[PDB]
RNA sequence: UGACCUCAAAUCAGGUAGGACUACCCGCUGAACUUAAGCAUAUCAAUAAGCGGAGGAAAAGAAACCAACAGGGAUUGCCUCAGUAGCGGCGAGUGAAGCGGCAAAAGCUCAAAUUUGAAAUCUGGCGUCUUUGGCGUCCGAGUUGUAAUUUGAAGAAGGUAUCU
RNA sequence: GUGUAAAGUUCCUUCGACGAGUCGAGUUGUUUGGGAAUGCAGCUCUAAGUGGGUGGUAAAUUCCAUCUAAAGCUAAAUAUUG
């Protein structure tokens, strides 16, 4: 079908066609509200890959997020501590801009569940994301055996807990030796390794 | 039990055994290994020489399973022979029929050559042997068979 | 702070350790409740065994080569050799592992024999089976009925055969060959190209 | 389609395969994936593409 | 058999009777297919070349193989990827000479 | 604090030693009497009764 | 005279979110006292305070894993590894992982495929019934793709011996 | 039970679609036991198809081993000053 062509063409982001489309769409998205509803995916193939279905109850929001690092919000740059903690600039947020996009969109549409999200476009001041959300109260979702799972309350605001793809990426939730500290949760691992386990018959 | 401690015997005496001049204090001298190069040098130099400095090369990601090789000497080698059949083996062993001692299956990596063997042929299966261990095994008419 | 001839210690108690002290007062209570959970699980599905049949596998690393232990599941090839589909095998008390393979014949044969032994004692009920036949069975412990058994170490009498080269010399030569293999191969390649290039 | 299915259900009552009662359809193909696959298999004789997608 | 049977040296380890292993389908991941070869050729026609890829072609045409590789590594990041990109851009040139 | 030591380990062999010693001491009339048991009208120790 | 796309309005039909609790849980943000017998890297500590989000557990989870063996085989926890490899004004300090024994064990789902001889899919209104829903019907959603079919352990399309 | 249905099982042939501002690279900051750089994040660059990742000393050349990312669900063993 056409989704394979769509996939292969979006990988040519520096081609003349894709560059033209990115210019035009960046201008148009910049002309709208910071968060707005998208009538449809601008990348239907990318939405399909991430679990979106053209059903009632699937929603798309476009959001615009400021680029760059995280300036320390201390008044006049005074940190009141040791010189190792005097940095104000060149500091970085530990979450991605994709996660911030997801969280702000989920906060705006508080009745929906954030399914996933993807990058759509970019300039020097903003990155643009489209967030796929699912309505858990819609019967087309509740009667869908492939999407009942997100109706259960353990998925309330999963994007705020780092349970989306971007969130699990930023949490370091991966297998292997490169993720020893964060494999099962960084703070859980730290607590496990800093607990004094004492038994009845001490060894 | 607290009733056996000297805290019970210090009751009634002012300083609890800590002295009137010294006056048991919080941390005179520092905490832990503080001052090991300055005012505790006389202790570390006398009792822990070699403490400061680097020696040798680092080993990133050292897996101790690679270096597993428990040793068994020759004077302890016949303890791996079945106890109920040791005495029969010590008598009837010959070049035609000698006991087989699988040292790896008993948890040993290298056969070393301390001690003396019975002048009795044996077949020793080992991952590694020393030069003298194998010379002593061959002298009693035995053999070392390398395994992995 | 450092006084007398004593060992130097590493007591890692400089954090707020007392907020993370886990004392296992509930060891006996957890033992008892664990036993009760185990009885409930067994009584729910009797006479079907509570344990799936597990394979026997070699423990990894040069330190545990000698030992053999229970694996996670039988490979697809092993189940193929006894004519059981993995989807079907999972429903008759056999564990499957799609990840493990059989490079060598020894473990494969051990697990095929183990599967055939379990398969001979299996009796699969159906609708025609009445409760009189079902009550004629006792819930066995599969982990004990088909235990993981260590191969016996070689022992007993065998003929002594003494090679001319000692074992120590063999080990030394193997070490030397491994140590200088690369440089000897590079030297030989250079020698061959030199004496067959100018000899053109 | 409802009328055709009614006729085919009448035909299956008579014992026929319901494929003889209905002629082979000759219609317009649509759907982007379907038409792309038809083009890739050299089955489309003519493709009309919208200019405002 | 396959191992030397001893604990030291080249090809050390215990001898075992080898059993032929049926390859897993996951190991076919890098293989190309008719579907992806076809789709990628049309997308190349529609999309064209990237700005750095045109720059690479000029360097290759001007006999700068050493120059092109340094650019391709600076762009793609690694020397292994730069080698494949320069080879791909020479094949593009080789297909424009007819 | 609750992480005081409450249970104490005893070597299994020593525990069995003491159990055997106590069983043996149960057959000494002087020990049973010093122990406080009103056993003066039992003709012999150990006292063994039938299985009924 | 009507479609479509995009964007609005309504006290439109029907829903949903907010707030509370704190012991455990998932993240963000984030010190200093303190130790180093001073102190700035370090330490306290990836802790306290601050902010966002849950559940009866949470999280993790069926390998882009561990290994280097004769190989293991989702995740989690315990014992051990180990106060070790390592990190560290290589000072004070700090510090995991593989293997091994055990507790518990359970596996799977999409996207990428032309149903194309028939959008086979679904929300809603109305009616009716035996009502956590069924049936009928009519709008609507949907071809910029809703069903069936496949998930790499495979699998598909043809042929194939028949069996369970 | 509408089971000429659904599913599995043997063998042959032709195939076998597998996730992109992502992987990866540089640099900056933070963090880690991770040490010519463990993870995370920002910015710049930006892929491929037996390709890609990993193989705890930076680099090029040659192999080998092992998985299959950039999409998703899932009880139990575990925690519990409410």
């Amino acid at each position: 079908g056409a989704y394979k062509y769509l996939e292969e063409l979006q990988r040519k982001k520096q081609s003349d066609v894709m560059r033209f489309l990115y210019r035009v769409r960046c201008w148009e998205y910049r002309q709208k509200n910071v968060i707005h509803r998208a009538s449809r995916p601008s990348r239907p193939d990318k939405a399909r890959r991430l679990g979106y279905k053209a059903k009632q109850g699937f929603v798309i929001y476009r959001i615009r997020v400021r680029r760059g690092g995280r300036k320390r919000p201390v008044p006049k740059g005074a940190t009141y501590g040791k010189p190792t903690n005097q940095g104000v600039n060149q500091l970085k947020y530990q979450k991605s801009l994709r996660s911030t996009a997801e969280e702000r969109v989920g906060r705006r549409a508080s009745n929906l569940r954030v399914l996933n999200s993807y990058w759509v476009n970019q300039d020097s001041t903003y990155k643009y994301f489209e967030v796929i959300l699912v309505d858990p109260s819609h019967k087309a979702i509740r009667r869908d055996a492939r999407y009942n799972w997100i109706v259960n309350p353990v998925h309330k605001h999963r994007e705020a807990r780092g349970l989306t793809s971007a969130g699990k990426k930023s949490r370091g939730i991966n297998k292997g030796h490169l993720f020893n500290k964060t494999k099962a949760g960084r703070r859980h691992t730290w607590k496990k390794h800093n607990t004094l386990s004492l038994w009845r018959y001490r060894s | 039990p607290t009733r056996l401690t000297k805290t019970r015997k210090h009751r009634g005496n002012v300083s609890a055994g800590k002295g009137r001049i010294g006056k048991h204090r919080k941390h005179p001298g520092g905490r832990g290994k503080a001052g090991g190069q300055h005012h505790h040098r006389t202790n570390l130099d006398k009792y822990h020489p070699g403490y400061f400095g680097k020696v040798g090369m680092r080993y990133f990601h050292k897996q101790q399973n690679h270096f597993w090789r428990p040793e068994i000497n020759l004077d302890k080698l016949w303890t791996l022979v079945d106890s109920e059949k040791k005495d029969e083996y010590l008598s009837k062993s010959s070049a035609s029929a000698a006991p087989v001692i699988d040292t790896l299956a008993h948890g040993y990596g290298k056969v070393l050559g301390k001690g003396r063997l019975p002048e009795v042929p044996v077949i020793v299966k080992a991952r590694f042997v020393s030069k003298l261990a194998e010379e002593k095994i061959r002298a009693v008419g035995g053999v070392v068979e390398l395994v992995a | 702070a450092i006084s007398k001839n004593l060992p130097l210690l590493n007591n890692h108690f400089r954090k707020h350790w007392q907020e993370r002290v886990r004392v296992h007062f509930d060891q006996a209570g957890k033992k008892a409740s664990r036993r009760q959970s185990r009885l409930r699980k067994a009584a729910k599905i009797a006479p079907r065994p509570i344990d799936a049949l597990r394979p026997v596998v070699r423990a990894p690393t040069v330190k545990y080569n000698r030992k053999v232990r229970a694996g996670r599941g039988f490979t697809l090839a092993e189940l193929k050799a006894v004519g059981i589909a993995p989807k079907y095998a999972r429903t008759i008390g056999i564990s499957v592992d799609h990840r493990r393979q059989n490079k060598s014949q020894e473990t494969f044969d051990a697990n095929v024999a183990r599967l055939q032994e379990y398969k001979s004692k299996l009796v699969i009920f159906d609708k025609k089976t009445k409760a009189s036949e079902v009550a004629s069975f006792e819930q066995v412990d599969v982990s004990a009925t088909f235990p993981v058994e260590q191969p016996a170490p070689e022992s007993g009498l065998r003929a002594v055969e003494v090679p001319e080269q000692t074992a120590y010399r063999t080990l030394r030569l193997a070490r030397n060959e491994k140590k200088y293999k690369g440089i000897r191969e590079k030297r030989a390649k250079e020698k061959a190209e030199a004496e067959a290039e100018k000899a053109k | 389609k409802k009328e055709r299915l009614t006729k085919e259900a009448a035909a299956i009552a008579e014992g026929k395969t319901a494929k003889d009662v209905s002629p082979k359809p000759v219609v317009v193909k649509y759907g982007l994936n379907h038409v792309v696959s038809l083009i890739e298999n050299k089955k489309a004789k003519l493709v009309l593409i919208a200019n405002d997608v | 058999m396959a191992k030397s049977g001893i604990a030291a040296g080249v090809n050390k380890g215990r001898k075992t009777t080898a059993k032929e292993v049926a390859p897993k389908i996951s190991y076919r991941k890098g293989a190309s297919s008719q579907r992806t070869v076809f789709v990628r050729s049309i997308v190349k026609e529609v999309a064209g070349l990237a700005p750095y890829e045109r720059r690479l072609i000029e360097l290759i045409r001007n006999a700068g193989e050493k120059r092109a590789k340094k650019l391709a590594k600076k762009r793609l990041g690694t020397h292994k990827r730069a080698l494949r990109k320069v080879e791909e851009m020479t094949q593009v040139i080789a297909e424009s000479r007819r | 604090k609750t992480w005081r030591r409450w249970n104490v380990k005893v070597n299994h062999n020593e525990k069995r030693y003491a159990t055997a010693s106590a069983i043996a001491a149960s057959a000494v009339t002087s020990l049973v009497l010093a122990r406080g048991h009103r056993v003066e009208q039992v003709k012999e120790l150990p006292l063994v009764v039938s299985n009924e």
